[PDB]
């Protein structure tokens, strides 16, 4: 189920051709709402007083149907950055007049081309009518992987084309796009109709896109190659382009006449289908995280927070998670009990935070497979979870399970643990104090005991997104700093982006911390070799933990504990895009600050420039003691 | 009103041709309302035009007339709104216009067309930034050359050189092409060129118009700003020592002589004018039409 549609620039009838269209097998149809050859005359007699009607009906199609089928197009002479006065009035006027009518109509986007370095005066009249009345109307801005200039048969006798290789030249209509939707103040209604061409450019060319608000690919007839049978299909490079277009579900327009004449036309898209239908399913965990991608997640706070039941439910369908904790305990009850006592020696097993309860079916399961005895302690402060764990007690458990309805820092435990074990890690690994509870926990721990968790390490890695540093400006809030949404942490499923250096660690903690001056605040900076040119906009954040020795967890993409669904990345935002040529490193700083009644982080960029200092003192996020 | 003509001719007339014996050709695209589409017709009386009623020939196309041009005296070749170079010809009796060949080669509207020396061979140029050598007898593109980098707004074949024409497009590039050549373009050295008219006595001069109203003579410079707006078209009189008529989005066709000097002007249209044509049997007369659906028969003082 690809969703495609049809580009025309020649509609003698509307209705007709809508109907080929849909008949071929297209869900939309982008076509020209005037004449694309209708020049119109805004100033001069006697042109200006041209008899109507200035264009065909809207009596033509239905409003549902404007609404769903049709994307309208910029009339092709409409030049508002032409370099003849008269002809940047007319089309600054003529521009606002198709804007004007396609939103007459209700259509749902509109495109328009940058075809050339300078669209100043083009952003100027886009951004007045965006201005002009609230709508969700999108615009497509038309622009190719490779400028037409770039790509010219090398025919011009007088003119060669270039040969030698120009790294940033070949990036250049990366820059049409990003200098016009800066202009216009990174309007959400303002995408990308991303146009390929016969020949791809290097990597780094089409890479340059990632991350950018693509929401249509553009391939023109021309493009394809034909098989044997004479079916059109796509060279290895392409199909390779494709299938990564088809992980940002774009939009896909045929553009062109039809050149394999012997096919009918529904052949090219035909093929896409093909294309679509030939890639590897959901694999369980995409799967589970297709309707996540990019969704901003306030990172929960279970410390602060009471969790809701079905919070707890999206923790215990992680089996994988769980067997790996059942590993680490069972492989420890061997390490600690020789086989000669195992009938005497009852491990004395404290979950800190056992929520509804897997950590305790986990420990029981790993003493059974280590045939070892245990005495189990479920300490779990949510008095709402502590009524799953007694109905839990009553019914299953037993005796053998005691049930603490407590703080783990007050508990007055009546005995000591030889093993503590928890699930208090974020995202972020240590951003919700698990830390701060375990050092509380740790008096009654015994002097050789085990904490599992036994350490863990947070990681960064600078991203690009700038779709993502859209999401995060759109959540301004009514009565609160009108920036305080970039100096807080988002947990997301990050998709849409460009990582710009491999993540790095970035803070590390031990339990038990036997350590005699205990501090856990953090100060680190690290430097990240960046070998694009590219925009900063945050850092994707990971953790890596060790349970038990060699059983491990981990979200960090190159040891991303295979098959775990728990945990999604978190994203530490900027409030301002900085610019990054390849070959120049990106110096960030992060920070781990508390007082007696909360924990945060601030951070900073120092190179290539320095940002602000990100939440100082806290003041727009703050993680409850 | 003879055989298969549409009762109605479209509104925006775009072409208007004269052959040896001065039969008038018309082209007409309807660029708004509900049906954009266009047409063709020949008035074997040209002071009946545009008047259907009293036309010689007529057909509908499927899309509107962006250009057309004469190939020989019974053949009519069409640049489509639809991407298609379409040939049409005249029956036996010149009653009935018929499809030859509609060819669907570009990949966007189809802008310009210009018949080769030998009269079997035509140069094509479209917004898709391709233009193409088409053989008409074997219905076929021999050549694809995307020499420009932005649309093609004028291809002119040569006179008398079966493997020179010209070209200008939007990327600001006028360029010289011979096919006998390797890399068969060559670039002549402001604002986008328009408008392109080879000199039918000299065969190294060429004049050319640009967006800004400016005339321009050039050898393998002298100019004169002529318009006030776009020069559409250049269309050298049939005389030994021609005239060059000028038409433009100004709504006025201006007749210039050698030295580029206005000897007259017309201001009869009220919207764009979009052809010229020289009769062949009164050379003192020169007709235009225009998107006004005026066909006007102008006298220029000789
Ligand atoms: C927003 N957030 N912050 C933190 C977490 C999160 C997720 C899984 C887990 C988990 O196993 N175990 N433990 C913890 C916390 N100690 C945890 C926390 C989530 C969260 C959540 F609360 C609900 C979700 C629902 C659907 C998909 C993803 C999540 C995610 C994610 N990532
Ligand atoms: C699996 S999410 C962390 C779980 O441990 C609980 N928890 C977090 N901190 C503490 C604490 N200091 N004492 C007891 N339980 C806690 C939380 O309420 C949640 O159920």
């Amino acid at each position: 189920r690809v969703s495609s549609g049809r580009d025309l620039n020649c509609v003698p009838e509307i209705a007709d051709t809508l109907g080929a269209v849909a008949k071929q097998g297209f869900d939309f149809l982008c076509m020209p709402v005037f004449h694309p050859r209708f020049k119109r005359e805004f100033i001069q007699e006697p042109a200006k007083n041209r008899p109507g009607p200035q264009t065909r009906s809207d009596l033509l199609l239905s409003g549902r149907d404007w609404n769903t089928l049709i994307v309208g197009k910029l009339s092709p002479w409409i030049r508002p950055d032409s370099k003849v006065e008269k002809i940047r009035r007319n089309s600054e006027a003529a521009m606002l007049q198709e804007l004007n009518f396609g939103a007459y109509l209700g259509l749902p986007a509109f495109l328009l081309p940058l075809n050339q370095e300078d669209n100043t005066n083009l952003a100027r009249v886009l951004t007045n009518h965006i201005h002009t009345g609230h709508h969700s109307s999108m615009f497509w801005m038309r622009v190719p992987l490779v400028a037409p200039e770039d790509l010219r048969d090398d025919i011009i006798e007088n003119a060669p084309t270039t040969h030698t290789e120009e790294y940033s030249g070949e990036e250049k209509t990366w820059m049409w796009w990003h200098n016009f939707r800066t202009l216009c103040d990174y309007s959400k209604r303002i995408a990308v109709a991303l146009e390929i061409g016969a020949d791809l450019p290097s990597n780094h060319v089409i890479d340059r896109w990632l991350g950018e608000p693509i929401k249509a690919a553009i391939l023109p007839t021309s493009i394809f190659l034909t098989n044997k049978k004479g079916f059109p299909v796509l060279s290895k490079m392409h199909q390779r382009l494709i299938f990564r277009l088809l992980k940002l579900e774009v939009q896909f327009i045929i553009t062109g006449t039809n050149h394999h004449s012997e096919k009918e036309f529904c052949s090219y898209l035909q093929y896409l289908e093909y294309l679509s239908q030939n890639r590897p399913p959901p694999n369980a965990y995409e799967l589970f995280a297709k309707g996540y991608e990019d969704y901003l997640q306030s990172p929960l706070q279970p410390l602060m927070d009471n969790l809701e039941s079905q919070t707890y439910e999206v923790f215990e369908k992680d089996p994988i998670k769980y067997s790996q904790y059942q590993q680490a305990i069972y492989k420890c009850l061997l390490d600690r009990v020789p086989e000669e006592e195992k009938d005497t020696n009852v491990q004395v097993l404290m979950v800190l935070g056992a929520g509804r309860g897997p950590l305790v079916n986990a420990s029981l399961r790993a003493a059974k497979q280590a045939d070892r005895r245990i005495k189990l302690y479920a300490v779990e402060k949510n008095p709402n979870a502590v009524v799953t764990l007694e109905n839990w007690q009553f019914e299953e458990w037993g005796s053998q399970v005691t049930v603490v309805s407590s703080d783990m820092r007050e508990w007055v435990a009546p005995e000591k643990a030889d093993i503590i074990v928890s699930e208090l890690l974020g995202s972020f690994a240590d951003n919700e104090l698990s830390p701060e509870c375990l050092d509380g926990a740790q008096h009654f721990l015994k002097d050789d005991g085990v904490s599992i968790p036994g350490e863990y390490t947070s990681f960064l890695a600078p991203i690009s997104s700038s779709k993502l540093y859209n999401e995060v400006r759109a959540c301004r809030e009514k009565d609160r700093d009108p920036e305080a949404q970039f100096e807080m942490p988002y947990v997301v499923r990050l998709h849409n982006f460009h990582q710009l250096s491999a993540p790095q660690p970035c803070f590390t903690f031990s339990h038990p911390n036997r350590d005699p001056m205990i501090d856990n605040n953090r100060y680190c900076t690290l430097e990240f070799p960046v070998e694009v040119n590219t925009v900063l906009h945050g850092f994707a954040g990971y953790f890596e933990t060790v349970l038990y020795q060699d059983i491990t967890l981990s979200i960090r993409p190159e040891t991303h504990s295979p098959g775990m669904f728990s945990w999604f990345p978190i994203l530490f935002p900027i409030k301002q895009p900085i610019t990054v040529r390849e070959g120049q490193t990106i110096c960030v700083r992060f920070w781990r600050c508390s007082n007696s009644k909360k924990v945060w982080y601030e951070w900073a960029v120092t190179a290539p420039v320095c940002s602000a200092i990100h939440n100082p003192t806290g003041r727009s996020y703050t993680i409850g003691l | 009103l003879p055989p298969n003509a549409p009762a109605c001719m479209e509104r925006q007339l775009e072409a208007a041709r004269y052959r040896s014996d001065g039969a008038l050709l018309l082209g007409a695209s309807s660029l708004s309302g509900r049906c954009w589409a266009g047409s063709l017709w020949l008035f074997k009386d040209p002071c009946a035009a545009p008047n259907e009623g009293f036309c010689s020939a007529g057909v509908q196309t499927e899309a509107g007339v962006a250009d057309l041009t004469w190939v020989g005296e019974r053949g009519i070749l069409v640049a489509s709104d639809s991407g298609a170079v379409e040939l049409w010809e005249l029956d036996e009796n010149e009653t009935l216009i018929v499809s030859k060949f509609c060819k669907y080669e570009h990949d966007d509207i189809v802008s310009t067309v210009s018949v080769l020396s030998s009269g079997t061979q035509a140069v094509s140029g479209s917004k898709d930034i391709c233009i193409k050598v088409w053989d008409l007898a074997q219905q076929v593109v021999l050549s694809s050359y995307r020499a420009h980098a932005a649309q093609v707004t004028c291809v002119a074949a040569s006179p008398h050189k079966d493997s020179v024409f010209l070209s200008c497009s939007e990327d600001n590039r006028i360029l010289l092409w011979d096919t006998r050549c390797p890399k068969p373009a060559s670039q002549i050295g402001g604002y986008l060129p328009t408008s392109l008219a080879w000199h039918p006595q000299q065969s190294e001069v060429f004049v050319f118009g640009d967006e800004n109203g400016t005339v321009s003579l050039v050898d393998t410079v002298l100019s004169s700003a002529v318009h006030s707006q776009c020069v559409t078209g250049l269309v050298f009189s049939p005389h030994s020592v021609p005239f060059l008529a000028s038409l433009s989005e100004d709504c006025s066709l201006a007749v210039l002589d050698s030295s580029l000097s206005e000897l007259f002007r017309s201001q009869a249209h009220r919207d764009f004018v979009r052809d010229a044509t020289w009769s062949p049997l009164n050379h003192s007369l020169l007709t235009t039409v225009g998107w006004d659906h005026q066909v006007v028969h102008h006298v220029v003082p000789t």
